[PDB]
């Protein structure tokens, strides 16, 4: 996204609740509750500086990535798909959901007939995914597995030096 | 296969914007695509309502959205401003307007009176 | 592939010599096991839909 | 006297979309943009 | 590009069911997508011609 979008101070999306996905100003870190849970869930990190190994810093700090995600969320909420294909155009979230329903072949009117039901279902689903992430430890298996694989590869590379390969000792100076 | 031989609905696949067509060109050990994209340019404020109530029955746009130039109400395309007079052809009827929130009372012209005027 | 067996055929001396090299055999076995698990996951995801 | 300056990068320009429950933005004019996309196909194959 | 910035018509791409929209979220060296999907719930017999 070329620009940065932010939701209006007042959150009136026709009963839709996005507090669980939007950043929390109260906490010092401007990240959403789900993002905070994901960060806390992930736990051979600070010991990677002994024998020439260095960990170059990430170009995009977690704050910048969080800002990008927040901008994408604000654009999607306030405009929909328009901001992703040119100038961002505002539209009520109810009308955006109606457009989506038309896109998936469902008639528009149905959404306006029970908008409260859809809003409640969306909020319940958000709460359910939050609870599942909180109470489930295998949800983030991919990232943890990748980190563990990198850490064990580094550890094996470091430990390979211990091998003497027939020498009296692995220390170059001593031999 | 997608952008050139057809129109791709994927977003940001055949370039940024609403893809219309693509043109391939060769290059040393590579290809170049000149993606043509429609992109909205000029925007404008408008007041819109989810539906219109005429005679106790909710009215929803068959294809478009309701907008208002301050006083009058029209139905216009989503990606272009082409206001049209509200008529039974433009919008379809459903239920009653007492259920939806945000519906605004309005009048819908009927061709039957001018047709019978003769 | 059993790295110890392929490199050393029921030979105590060859195994003792390989033990000095390091954890090459363990790394190769882990890579092969990961490949097998990846094949199983590919089959499951492509078919068990 | 221009020189080298280090700074914290700005991730674009902040935008505040005028969103409300009964406000929309319907475009009135359009443009046709031609964008280039370069994609390698083969490489400097050798034997 | 597809699920977030638009409505994907592909099947089982942005989550199973009729995709509507997705909300990206950051994570350590990764991303998380919350795909919203419309799914039919209650069915009934009908005689059709
Ligand atoms: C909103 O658009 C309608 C439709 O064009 C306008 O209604 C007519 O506008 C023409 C403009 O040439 C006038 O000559 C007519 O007298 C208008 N008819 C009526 C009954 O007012 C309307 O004026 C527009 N309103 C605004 C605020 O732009
Ligand atoms: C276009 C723009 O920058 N507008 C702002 C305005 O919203 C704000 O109230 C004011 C405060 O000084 O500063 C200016
Ligand atoms: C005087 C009056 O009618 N005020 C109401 C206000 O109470 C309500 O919260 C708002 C809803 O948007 O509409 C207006
Ligand atoms: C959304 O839920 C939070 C608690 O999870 C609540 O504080 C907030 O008020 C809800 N949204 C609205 C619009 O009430
Ligand atoms: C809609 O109106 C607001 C303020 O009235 C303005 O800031 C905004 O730019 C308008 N919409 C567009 C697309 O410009
Ligand atoms: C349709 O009818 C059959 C037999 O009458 C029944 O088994 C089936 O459950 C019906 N459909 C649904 C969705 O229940």
């Amino acid at each position: 996204v070329k620009q940065i979008y932010k939701t209006p101070p007042i959150k009136d999306f026709g009963g839709f609740n996005f507090s669980q996905i939007l950043p929390d100003p109260s906490k010092p870190s401007k990240r959403s509750f789900i993002e905070d849970l994901l960060f806390n869930k992930v736990t051979l990190i600070c010991a990677q500086k002994f024998n020439g190994l260095t960990v170059l810093p990430p170009l995009l700090t977690d704050e910048m990535i969080a800002q990008y995600t927040s901008a994408l969320l604000a654009g999607t909420i306030t405009s929909g798909w328009t901001f992703g294909a040119g100038a961002a155009l505002q539209i009520p979230f109810a009308m955006q959901m109606a457009y989506r329903f038309n896109g998936i072949g469902v008639t528009q009117n149905v959404l306006y007939e029970n908008q409260k039901l859809i809003a409640n279902q969306f909020n319940s689903a958000i709460g359910k995914i939050q609870d599942s992430l909180s109470s489930t430890a295998s949800a983030l298996g991919k990232l943890q597995d990748v980190v563990n694989q990198n850490a064990q590869a580094l550890n094996t590379l470091v430990k390979q030096l211990s091998s003497n390969f027939g020498a009296i000792s692995s220390v170059l100076n001593d031999i | 296969s997608e952008c050139v031989l057809g129109q791709s609905k994927r977003v940001d696949f055949c370039g940024k914007g609403y893809h219309l067509m693509s043109f391939p060109q060769s290059a040393p050990h590579g290809v170049v695509f000149l993606h043509v994209t429609y992109v909205p340019a000029q925007e404008k404020n408008f007041t819109t309502a989810p539906a219109i109530c005429h005679d106790g029955k909710a009215h929803f746009p068959r294809e478009g959205v309701f907008v208002s130039n301050g006083t009058h109400w029209f139905v216009t395309q989503r990606n272009f401003y082409e206001p049209q007079i509200i008529t039974t052809d433009n919008t379809f009827v459903s239920g009653n307007c007492d259920v939806v929130i945000g519906i605004v009372n309005n009048t819908v012209y009927d061709p039957l009176q001018p047709e019978l005027d003769s | 592939v059993d790295c110890t067996m392929y490199i050393c055929g029921d030979s105590t001396e060859c195994s003792n010599l390989l033990l000095q090299y390091g954890s090459f055999c363990t790394q190769l076995n882990r890579a092969l096991t990961g490949i097998a698990v990846e094949q199983d996951k590919n089959t499951q995801e492509v078919f068990a839909q | 006297s221009q020189s080298i300056i280090a700074y914290t990068m700005s991730l674009g320009a902040e935008n505040s979309v005028a969103y409300s429950n009964n406000s929309i933005a319907i475009p009135t004019n359009f443009t046709i943009s031609v964008t280039t996309e370069i994609l390698p196909v083969s490489m400097t194959k050798t034997s």
